[PDB]
RNA sequence: GGAUAGUGGCCUACCAUGGUUUCAACGGGUAACGGGGAAUAAGGGUUCGAUUCCGGAGAGGGAGCCUGAGAAACGGCUACCACAUCCAAGGAAGGCAGCAGGCGCGCAAAUUACCCAAUCCUAAUUCAGGGAGGUAGUGACAAUAAAUAACGAUACAGGGCCCAUUCGGGUCUUGUAAUUGGAAUGAGUACAAUGUAAAUACCUUAACGAGGAACAAUUGGAGGGCAAGUCUGGUGCCAGCAGCCGCGGUAAUUCCAGCUCCAAUAGCGUAUAUUAAAGUUGUUGCAGUUAAAAAGCUCGUAGUUGAACUUUGGGCCCGGUUGGCCG
């Protein structure tokens, strides 16, 4: 079997060299947890759809909740 | 004329028979080499043509 | 001699005179005239599919003496009415009526194949199912 | 988008479907030399056919002509190295007079035959396909292989192989297990 | 002169009557986006090219426009015209000819999967964003290699050559005639190792998978062209076959059932279009007395074509080229 097998001078080198999914498959760091593509472009278009914060909305949301 | 009926007539009226009892044949690379040793290599029957699959008489 | 000009400078003579004779071809003629677009049942298609609408009895021509149970087909995109050809035996008993058919030609660009007349195309479905492997009982008529 | 992937066919039909003698040559060719399909013989004609035109698009030009030299000699170099041209004839009117006999007789699998490991070129095909021969440091499971003439002599068991040693084998242990069994 | 970033009937005013055309103008058709290309394999050619690349064009139909360097932009607006949820009968918001998916048309095709990992682009610029892209499912439009397994024993009928005491034997398997056992293999077991994003896709495994009513191959045909049945049973102007000729008035080598087969053979049959066949479009290269075709005859313009003749041929000198004063 032939790959491609690379060394580098240190470890603090390597880390600052390497994506994440290299490092993950490594051990060198940690899986973080991510959300689905689609529901994470959902809420980039909620956020996009609300202006703001949208404290005063959600004021305006329990003023009319309170009617 | 008016004879939109009796479609499959000999259909319906022969006797529904099943093939004998046989196991299967060789198939693919060993038929071929039958057909070769039926054909090239058998000096069986080459009276006045060499026929290939002659009838019982 | 030989009739056709020869010059070097007679290109566009031979060039109209083979356009005016070409035109004489059946084939060329036809593809040019779009024939098969305002005139063919089918429009051009390798195919159509129809809903039978009554069995025709139409006998054969001699020397021969049998019927040759055709059906009487309207056509979905071209609103036409054509006599299809039912190939295997029992097909007429199998497209009584209304079924949903499949159509191709008949393997002479437009013309009555045998002893048949005025049938140009025959049937290679019904309704999903083959025509053959019904013969053969491989697959059964859907009645829904 | 992406850059489109180029195929080709490797076999043309005869234009004459059915003639006795083409059928039977054809039929004879396969059935000595151990194939099972005419998509050998139909690919290995492609190939001949194509060598030929070069041939002929090649010898139609004047001696010395500087595209004649390159292409003349590299196709000749080409047969010389796959073997179809026997050592000491480079004529290259028999490159277009060949054989599609010369070219099938170097066949791996009538080599394989010739060298007689299995008898028969049945049982040789049954091999190529089962992969119980090295053909160098590596396995080759396809009777149509073109070799480069180390293989002859690095013809052995592999060490994954059996017949060879090294490994009782599977089969052999169960039978031994089988053959106890029926004494006890 | 205006307008444009600019020239210009691009548009306005004035002036003259010009511009194109039988060398096909103008018009109609285009089941017409163009090119690089694809299919023939004598040459010449014929047909298509929406479509992996380039140049156009459009975002439902035209029209208008802001912003922006760059849009007459549509995942930007301004209206009209047909599509197009609710009403809390005031009114609001749009064009999937971007990706999946629905309905119609259907002859014409893919599941409402995953991610920026591998290619670029966007930005205030490493990092952030991308149904652009890449990775899976379905899928026989297509092209490669190549599974549906093969062994070895006479279960006697002379090939290299013999014993030379007429098949008494042949040491080999052929020159099979219905008894046939392995040392071994593949798809899939992927607990794991290669491998990407966590699984699948090539290579291995301590362990399973063949002794074949298991893992069992289809399509067209046996009259011809185009080899493959006077082999059986059934029907007997009737069911059909039959791309074309043809088959059957109780005996069908063509119809229905089987076996043998012949061809391709995980391939094959069928329908339409197209190429060669087609020297049946003929430039190469066809025919016109009787087979289709020489206009009834002549004149004649465009077109095509059109006699011969104008420096010919002798001299000298060399770079260098092919058996060739020479191995």
């Amino acid at each position: 079997s032939v790959g491609f097998g690379l060394v580098y001078n240190s470890v603090a080198e390597a880390k600052k060299f390497e994506p994440t999914y290299r490092l993950v498959r490594y051990g060198l760091a940690e899986k973080v947890e991510k959300a689905s593509r689609q529901q994470r472009k959902q809420k980039k278009n909620r956020d996009k759809k609300i202006f703001g914060t949208g404290k005063r909305l959600a004021k305006k949301v329990a003023r009319r909740n309170a009617d | 004329h008016g004879s939109l009926a009796r479609a499959g007539k000999v259909k319906s009226q022969t006797p529904k028979v099943e093939k004998t009892e046989k196991p299967k044949k060789p198939k693919g690379r060993a038929y071929k080499r039958l057909l070769y040793t039926r054909r090239f290599v058998n000096v069986t029957l080459v009276n006045g043509k060499r026929r290939m699959n002659p009838g019982p008489s | 001699g030989k009739g056709k000009p020869r010059g070097l400078n007679s290109a566009r003579k031979l060039r109209v005179h083979r356009r005016n004779n070409r035109w004489a071809e059946n084939n060329y003629k036809k593809r040019l005239l779009g024939t098969a677009f305002k005139s063919s049942p089918f429009g051009g298609s390798s195919h159509a599919k129809g809903i039978v609408l009554e069995k025709l009895g139409i006998e054969s021509k001699q020397p021969n003496s049998a019927i040759r149970k055709c059906v009487r087909v309207q056509l979905i995109k071209n609103g036409k009415k054509v006599t299809a050809f039912v190939p295997n035996d029992g097909c007429l008993n199998f497209v009584d009526e209304n079924d949903e058919v499949l159509l191709a030609g008949f393997g002479r660009k437009g013309k009555a194949k045998g002893d048949i007349p005025g049938v140009r195309f025959k049937v290679v479905k019904v309704s999903g199912v083959s025509l053959l492997a019904l013969w053969k009982e491989k697959k059964e008529k859907p009645r829904s | 988008p992406r850059a489109p992937r180029t195929y080709s066919k490797t076999y043309s039909t005869p234009k004459r479907p059915y003639e006795s003698s083409r059928l039977d040559a054809e039929l004879k060719l396969a059935g000595e030399f151990g194939l099972k399909n005419k998509k050998e013989i139909y690919r290995i004609s492609f190939q001949l056919s194509k060598i030929r035109r070069a041939a002929r698009d090649l010898l139609t030009r004047d001696e010395k002509d500087p595209k004649r030299l390159f292409e003349g000699n590299a196709l000749i170099r080409r047969l010389v190295r796959v073997g179809v041209l026997s050592e000491d004839k480079k004529k290259l009117d028999y490159v277009l007079a060949l054989k599609v006999e010369d070219f099938l007789e170097r066949r791996l699998q009538t080599q394989v035959y010739k060298l007689g490991l299995a008898k028969s070129v049945h049982h040789a095909r049954v091999l190529i396909t089962q992969r119980h021969i090295a053909v160098g440091k590596q396995i080759v499971n396809i009777p149509s292989f073109m070799v480069r003439l180390d293989s002859e002599k690095h013809i052995d068991f592999a060490p994954t192989s059996p017949f060879g040693g090294a490994r009782p084998g599977r089969v052999a242990r169960r039978n031994a297990a089988r053959k106890a069994e029926a004494s006890g």
